[PDB]
């Protein structure tokens, strides 16, 4: 059993915790309890191989913005999450991308761009704009809903595959 | 340079690390032993977060620190003094200018705010995942509400207000799937006819599914509070470990029911049908990764009343002998193949709990509470980490729910199963063994014949599922 | 090569039974243990000049799984029946453990030893004469052990191996 260290990052309120708890427990969290730092484990078979996912769920609130280097050092791949009804959260993605690259001193860090809350009709970030950004990073773009489970396994397990082949 | 710290005389958590107060294992450090002050410092360290350590500590700390004392210590940790103005700040103020306060601003940003946030993360994890401390001590809860409710200042405000609401919700205290669950399967007993339910009249697929839902729910209900301190073995086990004991008593009752179904079927041909049906239920348990259910069957077949039934065993079809042998071999060599299989499957699963209990107990009993170093007694934290590795494995398999539909009547039938009746254990297991001797006497006594007891067909419907439109 | 003996520890829970195998298999001289370590219940020893391998099954903590006792007992060639010298109930349980072993092994003469274990400083309630009399009525050896000083631990296991060898 290979172990994989995944880290979920992005602006406050985009659904990092809801995505993670949907993956771990098959439950949608309605409350908005801002995270400081949480960690989860999941044994799962991906492409016929059993592994153990360690998932770090990080703080999006700006008051925690000086505490990120410590978790970026440990992570092997990153889910970069924004919400498709929150343009500021999409503009915040590049700050996370640049900090991860600096901390890990690498242009080639496993990452997936995640556009969450895709169950909501009132979109303000178009898929094309997010896909363009993802291509500029060399990474896939996956739209998700922590509420309905749409795309949730695809997002996390695509990240595992990129760590596996790194 | 590193930030200067408050004097250790006014703030105890600024004492330098030494082997008299902390010992590390041989890229964050792993603590082998330390004083409680050093454990709490590293639990809330300014340089890094350690979420695993928070879980380990909050799961195991009561073996070395009382809950009331832990709260006092983390409040002490939170109350960090700010440094005085520096010479450059002094000179600026003397000239009527605003000081740069560079050292003060850095200490706030890089020491106070991370430590305080990590103290609040301990509080948040404590309330969310270890709330029993507060259920059992209402005054501890009052102290926590008061501490959180009086934290001032904007940097912590979002989390203070959140934690206040979380506490209030915990005081007064839904699943979604990738697909639909399969259709409930029926055999001789039809929906609503609970009086006919029995081993051979319910569908073997649905017996295995409904027992798996029941056993999964029992597994998922066991909290670490029922395990740490080996409390399920002590005199107050019924008070401290009720969900664990309910889970074990279900497993015991099902094993005894299987044994009773076998030996109370006196006709050989009928008894072969009973054993074959139990092995089919075992096959579906294996398909569902219900290892508790697998071992319920394996323990029944290994029992003295059943294991000796050579005439019955001889007539079990070869392919079913192979299924049962494979399941039995999971237990061989101190569960070697079981442990490897559990770590390879795709959950949901229902682990067998017994191995976890033995490993927690032996870890507790085989390691000292303290290490003596340089005349000091240090808390042996490595021992607690080993216990929390086991409780963490347990919790990891408690997360995944089964995509199976409950059948409320079949569920109630297995919930109310009571093979022993009003008999005591020794009485009942002697009865089972004497039944075994009656139906297949010891050689050279001749094998008797017995009348049939079942009026309905014995042919199994099999364990491959059906799917109408 | 060398003979392997499959030994099984049985007895009441909650009274320090596990200390017997832990102290044996331990690094005698470092008080530490990881029971999850593959073959932390196997130990190569020399008994009366003959080297052998002990494989010890101790399911301490699983006592409430009472319908699994037959399965676990079936794995063994020799048995240590353990009670605590300050718990009379655990001593009174011995008769039923022995009867169950005899039934599982289908034999009236199964290699076994009676072990009285001192698990703390609480007052002894089973005197050595009572336990010697019980062991003699069964025709088996009696060994007393300390759960803290390792006294008697080697004697208990080596005596059982001698019972197997002389069966
Ligand atoms: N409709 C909808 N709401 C969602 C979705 N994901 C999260 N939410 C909601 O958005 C809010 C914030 O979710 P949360 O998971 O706490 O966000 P977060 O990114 O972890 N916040 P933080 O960075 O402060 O820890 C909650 O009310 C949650 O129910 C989604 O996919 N759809
Ligand atoms: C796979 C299975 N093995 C064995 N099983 C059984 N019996 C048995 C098993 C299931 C039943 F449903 C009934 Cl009815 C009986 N006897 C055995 C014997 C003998 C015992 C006593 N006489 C000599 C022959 C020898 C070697 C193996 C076995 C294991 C789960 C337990
Ligand atoms: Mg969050
Ligand atoms: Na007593």
């Amino acid at each position: 059993m290979t172990e994989y260290k995944l880290v979920v990052v992005g602006a406050g309120g985009v659904g990092k915790s809801a995505l993670t708890i949907q993956l771990i427990q098959n439950h949608f969290v309605d409350e908005y309890d801002p995270t400081i730092e949480d960690s989860y484990r999941k044994q799962v078979v991906i492409d016929g191989e059993t592994c153990l996912l360690d998932i770090l769920d990080t703080a999006g609130q700006e008051e925690a913005s000086a505490m990120r280097d410590q978790y970026m050092r440990t992570g092997e791949g990153f889910l970069c999450v924004f919400a498709i009804n929150n343009t500021k959260s999409f503009e915040d993605i590049h700050q996370y991308r640049e900090q991860i690259k600096r901390v890990k001193d690498s242009d080639d860090v496993p990452m997936v761009l995640v556009g969450n809350k895709c169950d909501l009709a009132a979109r303000t970030v178009e898929s094309r704009q997010a896909q363009d950004l993802a291509r500029s990073y060399g990474i896939p773009y996956i739209e998700t809903s922590a509420k309905t489970r749409q795309g949730v396994e695809d997002a996390f397990y695509t990240l595992v595959r990129e760590i596996r082949q790194h | 340079g590193q930030m200067r710290l408050p004097s250790a005389d006014v703030y105890r958590f600024a004492e330098p690390d030494s082997e008299e107060n902390i010992i590390f294992e041989e890229g964050i450090p792993i603590i082998k032993a330390g004083t409680v002050i050093k454990l709490i410092e590293r639990l809330t360290y300014h340089m890094y977060a350690d979420p695993n350590f928070v879980r380990t500590f909050l799961t195991t700390y009561r073996s070395f620190c009382k809950p009331q004392e832990l709260l006092s210590l983390i409040i002490e940790r939170f109350e960090i003094p700010e440094p005085e103005p520096t010479e450059a700040d002094r000179i600026a103020i003397e000239n009527g200018d605003q000081p740069l306060s560079a050292e003060l601003k850095r200490f706030r940003k890089e020491y106070i705010q991370p430590v305080q946030l990590r103290v609040l993360n301990v509080c948040r994890h404590w309330v969310e995942h270890h709330f029993y401390d507060f259920e059992r001590d209402a005054y501890l809860l009052q102290r926590m509400e008061e501490f959180i409710g009086t934290v001032r200042g904007k940097a912590m405000k979002k989390w203070v207000e959140s934690i206040t609401k979380i506490i209030q919700r915990k005081k007064i205290a839904n699943i979604t799937f990738q697909s639909s669950p399969p259709t409930v399967e029926w055999h001789i007993s039809r929906p609503g006819h609970i009086e006919t339910f029995d081993l051979l009249t319910l569908h073997p697929i649905e017996i295995a599914r409904q027992l798996t839902l029941l056993e999964s729910d029992l597994y998922r209900a066991v909290q670490p509070s029922e395990l740490v301190g080996s409390v399920w073995t002590k005199e107050d086990k019924e008070i401290n470990s009720p969900n664990l004991l309910k889970m074990i008593r279900h497993t015991t009752n099902l094993t005894l029911w299987f044994e009773k179904c076998i030996v109370e079927t006196e006709n050989l041909e009928e008894r072969v049908a009973v054993v074959s049906r139990i092995i089919e239920i075992l096959q579906v348990f294996q398909e569902l990764n219900n290892f508790n259910g697998v071992l319920e069957v394996v323990s029944a077949m290994n029992s003295s009343p059943v294991y000796r039934l050579d005439h019955t065993f001889e007539q079990i079809p070869s392919r079913q002998k192979k299924i049962l042998e494979e399941a039995h071999e999971l237990s061989e060599d101190h569960y070697k193949k079981y442990l490897a299989k559990l770590r390879s499957i795709n959950p949901p699963c229902v682990p067998f709990f017994g191995i976890y209990l033995t490993n927690i107990l032996k870890t507790e009993e085989g390691n000292p509470e303290v290490l003596k170093r340089h005349g000091k007694e240090l808390i042996n934290f490595s021992k607690r980490r080993k216990v929390a590795e086991i409780t963490g494995e347990i919790q990891q398999y408690q997360n995944q729910p089964y995509c199976l539909r409950v059948e409320s009547d079949i569920k109630r039938f297995f919930e109310n199963l009571n093979p022993m009746g009003n008999s005591m254990e020794k009485e009942f297991t002697d009865y089972l063994f004497n039944k075994s001797l009656e139906i297949e006497p010891r050689n050279p006594k001749p094998l008797p014949r017995f009348p049939k007891k079942y009026s309905y067909p014995l042919k199994s419907p099999g364990v491959r599922p059906s799917n109408p439109r």
